[PDB]
């Protein structure tokens, strides 16, 4: 099945039905998942870690994301739009993978 | 010259590169007896061309050290614990292998292993294990020229019985049958030299009448490569004799000449006497461990195999069928090793 | 296009003062001492075109550019993957020398170098780049011209309507 | 007469000429005057007229089994072109 | 004998790092 | 061939995966030469691997007739070869050896067959001979009948038109997006 | 097309292309002042087959190629100037490769044929160059098409041609066959 499926993105930091940018690594071996290509075990993947973390509520229409708590010990400062975000469909920090959502746009 | 492919199924897909150390050859080989004199050169030839060689060895890290250099990263796989009686280990060793070469043999008996075990039981069990797999495409067995079922010596008789068993289980196996192999690590010239120099008297069975066809190690290794590069060779036995046939007296004389020995130290220990001096010592060997003091030469089996003419049969396959010209073992690079010792201008 | 007016001035002046003695084609290749099979390889003398992502003209043959832009490149040969680590393995000695270091100001310079070493070469001229805007949008004024929909029809005027 | 027999004889006919040259003027006259009649006589025969600025005028006929005979047509009048084509047909008959 | 590259003989699922999928002929 | 149609006994497919099914009599011996496995390869008794346009230095002519040439961006895969070399090797094997033995010799043969092929990168003007051709084919154009078809494109789906596009996953996604 | 509109400097190249060249008129500057934004006001997908060109036209990576996403950097790629066989236009392209893999295809300037524009099929069909590839000669048997060497395939073709004679041999050329 996976041999003839179109590579797709789940949509956490992307959209539900988009193409996934893919290189040809693992195509001969027969591996078609991102984590399978570099991890050969059966342990929990870092993607499994990041999904387990829950979205965090913030006030405002923009949140400053430094990745870590200290600005100089993490990702570059990033400003994420909170417009059109809810718990089910949160905004994502591209560097860290943290998820955010706000109710301010609904005048709350 | 045009490089010829290794005639293995689906090799054309996997193979890529010029054919060197870093190139990819589609040959994965399990060479039993890799650390031995014959096995090391076969491993060198296969691994030199970018192929992967699995070398099962009885635990000895210093003995298998040269095999580490033979190939690039991950090409020479050294398996630590090899036992001829362990089936599961043999299956694991040949798991990924598409060619298997068996160079496992004993020159002398001990208490742990006899001729019948190593030369008969191991070939049959390994033959069954290779046959059940199906992935293995080529099988090569190395045997002596003089091996025959109707042979006085037990070694050369058990070897022929094991070869027949292999031919029965695998019909497409090739039986390589070289003569006395000359090399830097050989047991032919080295034993003759040690006999001439560090032994009180050099006993020669009869007068050296027995004829032999010694061959150089590089020639046998190239013959192995030519066997693997042709599928038409399968199912055939090749008698890899040397270019020149020599009696043992000529070889002893020429060693004495090259070494510039003062005179002839060889004595006439005729047959029917070695058969009485060494006959109890064989039973001595079968109940004691391996001892450097006495071995190989000082056995009735050696005397029995030195009273016959170990020469290729007239109608037979040989180096010409493989398009190889064997190099003379009495001149050139082959004879350099004994030459370095003394040439009369040396020391 | 005017002048660099820097070290390149002395570079060009050293170029014009000095000259090289003529030798038969291919003779220098024997003096080089490299394997003679190197000269069996074929040569392409070309100038790289502009990358479509960027709008800079430095890499192109433009009067702005003062750097050598004509490369000698050799044909691509076999490449495979390392069985252990999947690295790209090669046996081509001349893989990156031409792209990296063989840069020439003029096509004749690269042709002279190839003929001096004995390499057979094919020169590919870059597709000419002319900075000519089309007649529809020749200038900023043309954006708001009457060409868009014609002269405004005045049949809607109340006087013309009545 | 002989114009009917090109199909039976030739598998293909090639007319190479230069687009604008003094040497190929006769070839151009030949192609712009007799190509229609030759095609009318031999409908299914491929008569290929191929041209380039630096091209050298020639008349090539391919016979059965890939045998090709090339005849140079440079600086020859349109009538001479026709005679040379007739000679090509006769040569094809000889085979 | 714990860590080896994924292209090693020891690796359970040995990797041939081929970047192209090969056509499989239809059966029979 | 046109005068007396003959049921083909051996069909050579030079990268043709879009052939009409009636083209092969279904008892013919089919040799497929190409670089993707598709309808052509499925119906082949012998498949000969060939390089793609990214893997070979080859000549193509435009709709305007301008001759342009490809370069070898990436090396050939597996036990595949350049297509003209495959055909010349087969010619030697079958007993009709072809004169050329190198790529420049092939280019010279192309120049002999058509002089414009020597002028790579330049479009050559065509003499206006179209009227004389139609005067030549007077009887044939009369032979041609009328069909109950309307002038329209033959491209059903733009994203998939050749074997490379059909293999492409991205083109399949584009087609799915358009067809929803 | 992948979008990161946060990186968008408000040039109007994408809008001007979509209007003047592509002619689908889908993109516009919606908004006033600093919060002005570029894109379709509704949720719409860019329909032109020239859609890929906005990615090259975008100076600051706000519009990017989704198939070629996070796969390589520019300095890693070797570019070879070749032509596109997707159609008979013969668009001049630059194929960027890392090792043995083609990573992306972008146009080149040729005012004669393709000013600097490339169609989406030509731009994104490199994906199908990694799939369903033929690597080895295949000769048919009772078990189907099976691996064979070049000599064996040529022998089978020789045995087949021996039977056929004259017009029984037939050749069909494909869309991507070259002149040689
Ligand atoms: N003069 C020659 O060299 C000739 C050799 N041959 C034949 O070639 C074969 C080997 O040649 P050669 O290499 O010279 O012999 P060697 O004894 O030099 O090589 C023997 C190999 O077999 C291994 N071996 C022996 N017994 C056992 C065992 N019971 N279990 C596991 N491994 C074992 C040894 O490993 P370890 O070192 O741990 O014992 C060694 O690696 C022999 O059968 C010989 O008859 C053929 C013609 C002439
Ligand atoms: S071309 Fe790029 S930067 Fe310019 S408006 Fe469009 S998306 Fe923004
Ligand atoms: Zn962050």
């Amino acid at each position: 099945a996976e041999k003839n499926k179109i590579p797709e993105t789940v949509g956490g930091a992307a959209f539900k039905g988009d193409l996934r940018g893919t290189s040809a690594v693992g195509l001969g071996d027969g591996l078609y998942s991102h984590t399978s290509k570099w991890m050969q075990g059966n342990g929990k993947s870092p993607m499994d870690y990041i999904n387990e973390v829950e979205p965090i509520k913030v006030k405002g229409l923009v949140v400053a994301s430094h990745g870590s708590d200290d600005p100089a010990l993490g990702c570059p400062v990033e400003y994420i739009s909170l417009k059109g975000t809810s718990y089910e469909n949160p905004a994502v920090c591209k560097y860290t993978g943290n998820r955010y959502y706000s109710d301010c746009w609904k005048h709350g | 010259s045009t490089l010829k492919p290794f005639d293995l199924n689906a090799n054309n897909a996997v193979r890529n590169g010029p054919g060197g150390r870093s190139s990819i050859g589609g040959v994965v080989a399990t060479v039993f007896g890799a650390n031995g004199f014959i096995g090391s050169y076969v491993v060198n030839e296969i691994s030199k061309r970018g192929n992967q060689v699995v070398c099962p060895y009885r635990c000895n890290e210093n003995k298998v050290q040269p095999l580490k250099q033979m190939g690039d990263l991950g090409q020479v796989v050294l398996l630590p614990e090899f036992d001829i009686h362990d089936d599961e280990y043999i299956r694991r060793a040949i798991s990924r292998s598409n060619v298997v070469i068996n160079c496992v043999g004993i020159r002398q008996e001990t208490k742990n292993y006899s001729y019948k075990d190593v030369h008969v039981d191991f070939p049959t069990r390994l033959a069954k294990i290779v046959a059940e797999s199906g992935k293995v495409e080529r099988f090569i067995q190395v045997s002596e020229m003089g091996a025959d079922v109707s042979h006085a010596s037990r070694r050369l008789q058990t070897k022929a019985v094991g070869d027949e068993a292999i031919m029965k289980y695998i019909p497409d196996a090739t039986i390589i049958r070289p003569g006395n192999v000359v090399g830097i690590e050989d047991y032919f010239y080295n034993n003759l030299i040690f006999q001439l120099s560090y032994t009180i008297v050099a006993p020669v069975i009869n007068n050296g009448a027995n004829k032999v066809q010694p061959t150089y190690i590089l020639d046998v290794a190239d013959a192995v490569v030519k066997i693997l590069k042709d599928k038409k060779t399968s199912g055939k036995t090749y008698y890899l004799g040397g270019p020149e046939t020599l009696t043992m007296r000529q070889i002893y004389d020429h060693l004495i000449d090259t070494l510039r020995l003062s005179n002839d130290d060889t004595v006439n220990l005729r047959y029917e006497l070695a058969k009485m001096l060494y006959k109890p010592l064989d039973t001595l060997r079968t109940k004691l461990p391996e001892f450097p003091f006495l071995g190989f030469m000082m056995s009735s089996d050696y005397a029995e195999e030195q009273v016959a003419d170990s020469v290729a049969p007239a109608g037979s396959l040989g180096y010409k069928d493989l398009s190889i010209s064997p190099a003379k073992v009495t001149e050139g690079l082959a004879i350099e090793g004994v030459r370095f010792i003394r040439v009369g201008g040396y020391d | 296009a005017t002048a660099p007016q820097d070290f390149s001035l002395a570079m060009k002046k050293a170029d014009e003062i000095y000259s090289g003695k003529t030798v038969k084609a291919g003779d220098i290749g024997f003096s080089a001492g490299v394997p003679l099979e190197t000269y069996n390889r074929k040569v392409r003398i070309f100038c790289p075109a502009k990358a479509a992502s960027q709008s800079g003209l430095g890499r192109t043959l433009h009067p702005s550019s003062k750097a050598p832009q004509w490369k000698i490149v050799f044909e691509n040969l076999s490449k495979w993957e390392n069985p252990l680590m999947g690295w790209t393995s090669t046996a081509d000695p001349l893989e990156n020398v031409g792209r990296s270091t063989l840069l020439f100001y003029t096509k004749e310079e690269a042709a002279a170098f190839c003929a001096k070493h004995g390499w057979e070469y094919v020169v590919d001229e870059p597709n000419p780049r002319k900075h000519i805007r089309q007649k529809r949008y020749l200038g900023y004024g043309d954006n708001y011209s009457i060409k868009r929909k014609g002269v405004p029809d005045l049949a809607h005027l109340p006087s013309n309507r009545s | 007469a002989w114009k009917t027999a090109l199909t039976t004889t030739f598998q293909e006919l090639r007319i190479t000429l230069s687009q604008s040259s003094s040497s190929s003027a006769g070839a151009r006259e030949f192609v712009l005057g007799q190509y229609a009649e030759l095609k009318a006589a031999n409908p299914l025969l491929p008569i290929l007229v191929r041209e380039s600025n630096a091209a050298q005028a020639s008349l090539t006929a391919r016979y059965d089994f890939g045998v090709e005979k090339k005849v140079s047509i440079e600086n020859d009048s349109a009538s001479g072109i026709l005679s040379k084509l007739e000679g090509l047909v006769k040569h094809g008959q000889s085979l | 004998e714990c860590y080896n590259p994924k292209g090693s003989w020891f690796n359970p699922a040995k990797r041939n790092w081929k970047k192209v999928e090969i056509w499989q002929p239809p059966q029979v | 061939a046109r005068t007396n149609p003959v049921p083909a006994k051996v069909v050579y497919l030079l990268g043709s995966d879009d052939f009409k099914d009636e083209e092969i009599p279904a008892d013919a011996f089919v040799i497929y030469q190409g670089h993707h496995g598709d309808k052509g390869a499925a119906r082949a008794n012998v498949v000969l691997p060939g390089a793609a346009y990214t893997e070979k230095a080859s000549l193509f002519a435009n709709t305007e007739g301008r001759v342009q040439t490809t370069r070898t961006a990436v090396p050939v895969l597996g036990d595949a070869r350049e297509d003209w070399k495959i055909i010349r090797a087969l010619s030697e094997v079958v007993g009709q050896q072809l004169p050329y033995d190198s790529q420049p010799q092939v280019r010279a043969r192309l120049a002999e067959v058509a002089p414009h092929f020597a002028e790579i990168g330049k479009a050559e003007s065509a003499l206006w001979l179209n009227g004389q051709y139609f005067k030549g084919v007077k009887d044939l154009v009369a032979k041609a009948a009328r069909s109950t078809a309307s002038l329209a494109t033959n491209i059903s789906n733009y994203y998939m038109t050749d074997a490379i596009s059909r293999a492409s996953r991205t083109m399949a996604k584009c087609t799915a997006v358009r067809q929803q | 097309i992948k979008t990161s509109m946060n990186r968008c400097i408000h040039c109007t190249r994408c809008v001007r292309f979509t209007h003047e060249v592509a002619g689908t008129s889908e993109l516009g500057i919606t908004g006033r002042g600093r919060d002005s934004e570029v894109g379709t006001y509704i949720e719409k997908l860019h329909s032109s087959e020239l859609s890929g060109n906005v990615i090259d036209l975008c100076p600051v990576g706000a519009l990017l190629s989704k198939p070629y996403a996070f796969t390589a950097r520019s300095w890693e790629l070797k570019g070879t100037e070749t032509i596109d066989v997707s159609d008979a236009l013969g668009s001049n392209i630059k194929v960027d490769c890392r090792g043995t893999e083609v990573m992306r295809i972008t146009p080149r300037l040729n005012d004669a044929i393709n000013e600097e524009w490339l169609s989406d099929k030509g731009r994104f069909q490199y994906d199908g160059l990694k799939r369903q590839r033929l690597n080895t000669p295949l000769v048919k048997g009772a078990k189907g098409l099976e691996n064979a060497t070049w000599s064996a395939a040529f022998d089978a073709i020789r045995t087949a041609i021996a039977g056929a004679k004259g017009n029984e041999l037939k050749a069909i050329a494909g869309k991507l066959a070259d002149a040689e």
